[PDB]
């Protein structure tokens, strides 16, 4: 989101897999900030869900 | 080739400088697309100096189709890299960038190799001066009272 | 050889001469040779 | 070209400069544009030292028309890149900036290019001079009688 | 050879940039294998100027087949190494990376090898002059009246 | 030009210093405007001195009219920038400023194109010394007894 209400394009990444313990979900590119910026970060499962660390290369 | 309209060499710049692509979340305002697209006419404009710059096979798009983006390029597919190359170098600065060593240096080398064939062409010799005789070896152009080169 | 070969003439910058061109063509009319010496973006022009 | 009025070029210098545009979200002030007209007829004026300098057939406004902005520059196609480049160069100590590296070489490039025609036309050679005979090799000369070149 | 396709190429280019490789986790993705395959295809039409620049053998990918991915580059096994640096030299900037100067070494070292023995062959002597004598030790030549040599 | 008195170059030359515009929101005093002023004259007269130097137009005020802002300065339009520019270099360190890289490459450059016209009709050559004959060719002047070029 770049206004704070609004998000645009929704991309999807695996961010799970059956019996794989190291998967690193990751966007390689993300776009140019213009003014200000948020992410959603959405997931739709039937199984747990653990999240952390969340990082970028902001150059 | 997939870059064949003026739109697609501005989003390959802008693919090149890493500010917008396929893969991003963000992306610019068709505003500054179009601003984009002209200054790549800028560019074309002030290389190709109305014939007597760089030969590409550029086609300057005209005010009575109202969008220039969408209108083919008409570059060959050896310049099209060249072509986008400058326009991330020159749009750069709009976005408070500064294009990358490979970016530069690709430029330079596409526009060399965009004027080559072209200076090749152009190496031309001049004719004999108007004073040279033909010489008594010609005695073909003897017989005929040809005894000077004609010049200009 | 003789004929179809440039003569023995200076190599200029169009900037360097730029605005004294007419002090090149071969006239007698001057006592020296002007040049340009600056510039608005590199401050002054290299020297060579 | 979409840009044929001094506003337009006072908008691309100002994008290139990053005061004003649609990739930062900035929109163009008035009394930054009454400024940027004032300076780019300072530097045409300045450029073109009334016909012994560098021709661009820019058109100078007049007092007559109240608002300078909205008149076509009258500049040719291969000329509005260098002109915009250098105006942004030129401005920037008005915001207190420091245009880039790559406009800076932009602009000058381009003055460059401006003026490569205009030296080559003026590239011209002296008449022969009054003293020099003209020789017995020429017919019409030796039929008039002009035995010496006319000179100045 | 393993790498036999386009794809391949640009996996390798990946892997030696280190943006999606099994020495890490990533995974290479769909939009960064279009784009990077854009950009092969501008840079080896750019190096093959329509036959004038570098030789490779690589087959140019037409309109009608929709995916340019999969398809066999064509490239000899002596300019595999050389292309793909390449490409990873001129795809590192999209990912606002900077390829290592073992990459860049590599690469102009292959660019090199690719055109030895292109240079070899057209380091080509031009024939004799037209006004050369044929020489009265041709004793043929001198019976047959061929004197001069033909030229061009 | 929109520049038609020595108040609105002072002006001019306080806008690129960036110290006040017509946008700004805090602005210097008549008392500074009138000291702007008195320098430029000074750097004027500086600059012409007494016709031997740099010609431009310039009409210098007098006191028997009060104001010396408000006079019109009489420049051509080709000077008005150089003028402004230099001035805002010579009046930069009264606000504890300092005149940026592009106004002094600026005022240089408007500095020598100034000087360009009154150099170019300055640079004569002499006449012949009063111990030249006028050669025996010299008919009208061997007839008339001019034997000798005339002394001056």
């Amino acid at each position: 989101t770049t206004d704070g209400i609004n998000y645009g394009r929704e991309q999807m990444i695996e961010q799970n897999e059956p019996f794989v313990y190291d998967k690193r979900v990751l966007w390689k590119r993300v776009g140019r900030i213009r003014r200000l910026i948020g992410f959603k970060l959405r997931v739709i499962t039937k199984s747990p869900v653990t999240l952390s660390g969340c990082q970028i290369r902001l150059e | 080739m997939q870059i064949k309209t003026k739109g697609d060499l501005v989003r390959a710049a802008l693919r090149k400088l890493g500010v917008a692509s396929d893969a991003t979340l963000t992306d610019v305002e068709p505003q500054s697309m179009q601003d984009a697209v002209d200054d790549l006419e800028a560019m074309m404009a002030e290389w190709y100096q109305d014939g007597k710059g760089i030969i590409t096979g550029y086609v300057f798009s005209d005010d009575e189709n109202p969008p220039a983006e969408g209108d083919d390029h008409g570059l060959r597919s050896s310049a099209v890299s060249a072509v986008f190359h400058n326009l991330a170098c020159r749009i750069a600065p709009d976005y408070a960038l500064e294009a990358t060593a490979k970016i530069i240096a690709t430029a330079k080398y596409g526009k060399e190799l965009l004027y080559k064939q072209t200076a090749i062409s152009r190496a031309k010799r001049a004719p004999y001066p108007s004073r040279m005789p033909t010489g008594s070896g010609n005695s073909f152009a003897n017989l005929n009272e040809w005894h000077y080169f004609p010049g200009e | 050889i003789v004929a179809r070969t440039p003569k023995k003439k200076p190599f200029f910058w169009p900037e360097q001469i730029a605005g004294f061109e007419h002090m090149y063509d071969g006239n007698d009319d001057y006592p020296y040779y002007l040049l340009n010496r600056t510039d608005e973006n590199s401050g002054d022009l290299p020297t060579q």
